[PDB]
RNA sequence: GAAACUGCGAAUGGCUCAUUAAAUCAGUUAUCGUUUAUUUGAUAGUUCCUUUACUACAUGGUAUAACUGUGGUAAUUCUAGA
RNA sequence: AUUCAUAAUAACUUUUCGAAUCGCAUGGCCUUGUGCUGGCGAUGGUUCAUUCAAAUUUCUGCCCUAUCAACUUUCGAUGGUAGGAUAGUGGCCUACCAUGGUUUCAACGGGUAACGGGGAAUAAGGGUUCGAUUCCGGAGAGGGAGCCUGAGAAACGGCUACC
RNA sequence: UGAACAGCCUCUAGUUGAUAGAAUAAUGUAGAUAAGGGAAGUCGGCAAAAUAGAUCCGUAACUUCGGGAUAAGGAUUGGCU
RNA sequence: CAGUCAAGCGUUCAUAGCGACAUUGCUUUUUGAUUCUUCGAUGUCGGCUCUUCCUAUCAUACCGAAGCAGAAUUCGGUAAG
RNA sequence: GAAUGUUACCGCAAUAGUAAUUGAACUUAGUACGAGAGGAACAGUUCAUUCGGAUAAUUGGUUUUUGCGGCUGUCUGAUCAGGCAUUGCCGCGAAGCUACCAUCCGCUGGAUUAUGGCUGAACGCCUCUAAGUCAGAAUCCAUGCUAGAACGCGGUGAUUUC
RNA sequence: UGUACAACGGGGUAUUGUAAGCAGUAGAGUAGCCUUGGUUACGAUCUGCUGAGAUUAAGCCUUUGUUGUCUGAUUUGU
C-alpha cells in the first residue's frame, strides 16, 4: 500500500479513505476528510488553521522529533595508498623523514657545487 | 531493487539487488542524513551500519537534498547547486528532481557504509582501491609524507613509474 | 464507446446528462459542447441519457466558430466535475466539464489538449493519450 | 599535446520593416544632469590597529573540474552517490 | 557661468585598492651565503584623461481626414515642496498643496495597402510620384511580460511563466 | 437596532387563555436542505431558487426630449485607535 | 388483416421475392348503420404514474427458403419469457 | 387472534409466486468466404444496458446531538455565563437513514415446440411416422428463494406432592 | 443472591477548535506626571499556560471504583 498526505493539514492518507481533486492547471490535492476539502474550497489558510500540522511547524507548538542534532566531531582521517607509491613504502618514507638534516645539507653542497661548475663552463663558452 | 554501496578508505562500491520486499522496507519514511539497520537491510550485512546519500527513482532523477517531499517536483535550479550544472554564464533551466523523502519507487538507492561488522562482503570490501594521484602544492605534499619547514620536500614527490617496454618515466 | 474503441472501461459515475454545456478542450475554435446524446446509452422511460468520462458523446457548438455551429459531430468526455470511484480505491474528481471533438472513427480533430485529461480516457482512446499533454 | 578548469567573445555580424505620424528620423545643440570593459598616457614609501607576540611574508588556507570505478533512463549539450 | 577641479580639518565604512601571478636571458657586492643587488616583457590592478561609445536633450521639419470641436484632469493630468529609484536631470514613482496644460495658427480622434533619411524616376523653370531593399539611424526574433550572467541584453542560434 | 408608525428585543400596562397525556409508522399540512447537469419535466420558468440596503464609478437602441434609468454591467461594506 | 385461382414482373425461370383481372373469410383498436340499456344524473378528450392480458413478432432464443459467395438484406415456423 | 389437553423448541411441505435480459471490446481474424473493393461465426476472457435483493467500511447528501466555534439586534449593571427573534444566521459536524451519486450478488438438471435425423411399411422401392427412438428453444418442469393450510402433519423438555 | 442488573465516575474512541483566569520592555495610539524619561488610565487583538476547553449515546466499547435492586397480580389439565 502507498501512504500519502494531506495538502492541507499533512494528515496521512490511507487507501480507500480520502478524496482526489485536480485544479485546471493540473495540480494534485488530497483530502482526508470532507472538513479540509471544505477549507480548501473556502480559501482558508492552512497555516492560519490551527490544527494543521504546518501552523505548529510554524509556532514550534511540539516540535520535538529530534531531541539534539548530530555532528561530526573529527574528519574521517583514514588512511589508504596513493597510486604506485605504496603505502609500505610510503610508512618507510615517513619514518625516513626525520633526520634529514645532514642528507638535506648534503644536496645543498652538491647543488652549490653543481652550480659553481655550471658557472665556470659558461664562463669559459663565454 | 539496487542498492548501491560505497565503502571508504577501500573506496569501493557495489550494486546489491535486494528482491526481498521485507527487506527494503528500512528506507521506507526516510530521508538523506539518517541510518539504517544492516540486519534489516539483508542477511548478509549483520552488525553494519549504513548512511543514506540520495539515489535516483524510476526514469531515472537526480535526489536532492532539503526536498522534504516524497514525490517528485520540478525545481528552478541555478549556478552552484547539484543536479544542474550551469552550461551558461547565468544559465538557469528548471527541471524535474526526484524528493528526499525515499519511498516504493527507488530503483537504485545509495548509500555508504559508516561502520565494519562481523561479517566482510564481496569486493566491495574485500578490494583496496589506491588514490589516484598525490597532491600538487608543497605545503600539501609537506604535510602529506611528514616533513618539516626545511626538509627538502622536492625530492618526497611521487615517483610512479611507467614503462613502454624500452625506458621508464617518473612523471 | 462501441465505434473503435480499443478494450472496454470501467463503469464511472455519469454527471453529464443530455443539455450538458462542457468548456472545450481543444484548438478547433468551438468554446463550449452541448450534449445532445450519448453513444451506446441506456433506454428507461423518463430516464435522462448520462455521460460519463471518456464515453463518446453527439455535440452540438453552441458558440465559438461559426463553421462548427448548426452541425452534430461526435465528441470525446475528458473531463467531468462529478466525483468517481477508480478501482485503486481513491475518490477523485475534476474541477469542471470539459471534451474534445473528434470523428466517429476515433481520431481527434483537434491538435492539441488544453488541460488534465482523464487516465480512463486517454487509455480507451489512444488518440487521446497520444494527443495530450499530462495524464491524471 | 586530448579533455577540463580559468579569462574573454557570444550585446559583433546577417535578415525583415510588423508596430510607430513631434513618435522614429534628418539638419542642428547640451551633459556645469550621467556610465563606460576595451586599446593609449599617467597614476598607491602609510595596509601589523592591548599595532612586546595578537602575527607563514623563504610567500600561507580550502574545495572542486578532468580522471578512475557504480549506475538509472526508451529518449535530450540529463545527471547522483566513492 | 558654478555649491567647478583641487586642498585641510572632525569622524564613518557588513571595509575598495595599495602584485601571495607568468615566460626568457644571465651579469655585479663582498664573502664563498642558493646571502645581497640586477632587464626584456605579459597578465592583473585604485583613480584621471582620450577613444569606442551608450543615455536622455535644445529649435525646425512628416500623408489624407472636422460624415473627428474640444481634449486631458477618478487611479497623474499642469507645477511646487520633501522623499524614494536610476549611473545620472526629469511626476520616473510617493505624501501634501494650487487648478492647472493644449487647441480653427487643425488640438484630440480615425486610416495609412506609412520605418525615416541619404536618394531614384520625370520636367525650360516651377513641379509630380516612389524610397522594404547594397549607406546611417530606429523596432523585431511568434504575441506579450519577468529575470540571471555580463561594462555594455528586457538578449531569444540566454532561461522562466501564459497563449 | 434601524431612513422610518418597516422587522426584531426590552420599560409601563395586560394576558398565561386555545381538551391534555405517552411514542415519533406510512400518507399529509407549514417550514427546510441536497454531490454533477441547469428547464432536458410541464400546454405554459407553475412552483421554487439567485441579486436586492447604502457608497463609488458606469449607463445603449428609441423618443413626444419630460423619459427609458436603480437600464445593463462592476468595486467596498466588521471591530478598535 | 389472412387465403384460392393465375395473365405477367423478376435477363431463360408463376409461386426466391411481387403477384392483375376475379373470389372466400377474419377482429371490432377507425369510421357508419338501428336506438335495446342510462337523460328523479355511469363525471366527457388528452397527458403523468401504475397492473395485467392478446398475437396480426420489432429485436433477443432455436430453424427452413432465396438468382443467401461473405457482410448486409427479404419471407416463413415454434415463440409474449 | 380464542378454540385442537397447556406451554416452549426443532421441524417437514400441499398450496401459491418466481427472474433475470442484452450488448460492446481482445483472441479467433484481416482468417473462412470473396478476382477486387469488403468481410464473419462457435469456444475462451474483460467489461458494459435495464431490473431485483441486501448493506453502510470507504465518497456524497440530510443537522434537533442544537455537539462545538464564529457573527448581528436586544435584554441580565460590566466580564464570564446566558433568553428571544415561530429552529436568529454561517462553517464543521458524531450516530441513524439514504444514493447504479457508494458496494456485492443474481444457480444448473431433465422433459419438449419448430427443425434436422435413424430404423422402417403402407406403396417388395422410397419415405422423419403409422410403432419406437436422438439432438434440440430466451419454452415447460425441475435446483434454489420468498409466505407457509391461522380447521395439513411429526419429534422433543417440563406438566403444579401444598 | 451473582462472570447478575440499573444510576454515576474512569479509560478508550470520536466531533469541534486553543476555554475562564493570570502575566507580557507585544501592542495603531489617545489623555495625564516630572526622574520632559520613563510611568499612570482606556485600548480590536495576539502571545505562554493550551491539539487546549466543551460534548460523547440517548441506537459507540469497557468498567477489579461509589451507590443501590432482586417473592407484585392473574391464567392454564389427557
Amino acid at each position: 500500500m502507498k501512504v500519502e498526505i494531506d495538502s492541507f493539514s499533512g494528515a496521512k492518507i490511507y487507501p480507500g479513505r480520502g478524496t482526489l481533486f485536480v485544479r485546471g492547471d493540473s495540480k494534485i490535492f488530497r483530502f482526508q476528510n470532507s472538513k479540509s476539502a471544505s477549507l480548501f474550497k473556502q480559501r482558508k489558510n492552512p497555516r492560519r488553521i490551527a490544527w494543521t500540522v504546518l501552523f505548529r511547524k510554524h509556532h514550534k507548538k511540539g516540535i520535538t522529533e529530534e531531541v539534539a542534532k548530530k555532528r561530526s566531531r573529527k574528519t574521517v582521517k583514514a588512511q589508504r595508498p596513493i597510486t604506485g607509491a605504496s603505502l609500505d613504502l610510503i610508512k618507510e618514507r615517513r619514518s625516513l623523514k626525520p633526520e634529514v638534516r645532514k642528507a638535506n645539507r648534503e644536496e645543498k653542497l652538491k647543488a652549490n657545487k653543481e652550480k659553481k661548475k655550471a658557472e665556470k663552463a659558461a664562463r669559459k663558452a663565454e | 531493487m539496487k542498492l548501491n554501496i560505497s565503502y571508504p578508505v577501500n573506496g569501493s562500491q557495489k550494486t546489491f539487488e535486494i528482491d526481498d520486499e521485507h527487506r527494503i522496507r528500512v528506507f521506507f519514511d526516510k530521508r538523506i542524513g539518517q541510518e539504517v539497520d544492516g540486519e534489516a537491510v539483508g542477511d548478509e550485512f549483520k552488525g553494519y551500519v549504513f548512511k543514506i546519500s540520495g539515489g535516483n527513482d524510476k526514469q531515472g532523477f537526480p535526489m536532492k537534498q532539503g526536498v522534504l517531499l516524497p514525490t517528485r517536483i520540478k525545481l528552478l535550479l541555478t549556478k552552484n547547486v547539484s543536479c544542474y550544472r550551469p552550461r551558461r554564464d547565468g544559465e538557469r533551466k528548471r527541471k524535474s528532481v526526484r524528493g528526499a523523502i525515499v519511498g516504493p519507487d527507488l530503483a537504485v538507492l545509495a548509500l555508504v557504509i559508516v561502520k565494519k561488522g562481523e561479517q566482510e562482503l564481496e569486493g566491495l570490501t574485500d578490494t583496496t582501491v589506491p588514490k589516484r594521484l598525490g597532491p600538487k602544492r608543497a605545503n600539501n605534499i609537506r604535510k602529506f609524507f611528514g616533513l618539516s619547514k626545511e626538509d627538502d620536500v622536492r625530492d618526497f614527490v611521487i615517483r610512479r613509474e611507467v614503462t613502454k617496454g624500452e625506458k621508464t618515466y617518473t612523471k | 464507446s462501441g465505434n473503435g474503441a480499443q478494450g472496454t472501461k470501467f463503469r464511472i459515475s455519469l454527471g453529464l446528462p443530455v443539455g450538458a454545456i462542457m468548456n472545450c478542450a481543444d484548438n478547433s475554435g468551438a468554446r463550449n459542447l452541448y450534449i445532445i446524446a450519448v453513444k451506446g446509452s441506456g433506454s428507461r422511460l423518463n430516464r435522462l441519457p448520462a455521460a460519463s468520462l471518456g464515453d463518446m458523446v453527439m455535440a452540438t457548438v453552441k458558440k465559438g466558430k461559426p463553421e462548427l455551429r448548426k452541425k452534430v459531430m461526435p465528441a470525446i468526455v475528458v473531463r467531468q466535475a462529478k466525483s468517481w470511484r477508480r478501482r485503486d480505491g481513491v475518490f477523485l474528481y475534476f474541477e469542471d466539464n470539459a471534451g474534445v471533438i473528434a470523428n466517429p472513427k476515433g481520431e481527434m480533430k483537434g491538435s492539441a489538449i488544453t488541460g488534465p485529461v482523464g487516465k480512463e480516457c486517454a487509455d480507451l482512446w489512444p488518440r487521446v493519450a497520444s494527443n495530450s499533454g499530462v495524464v491524471v
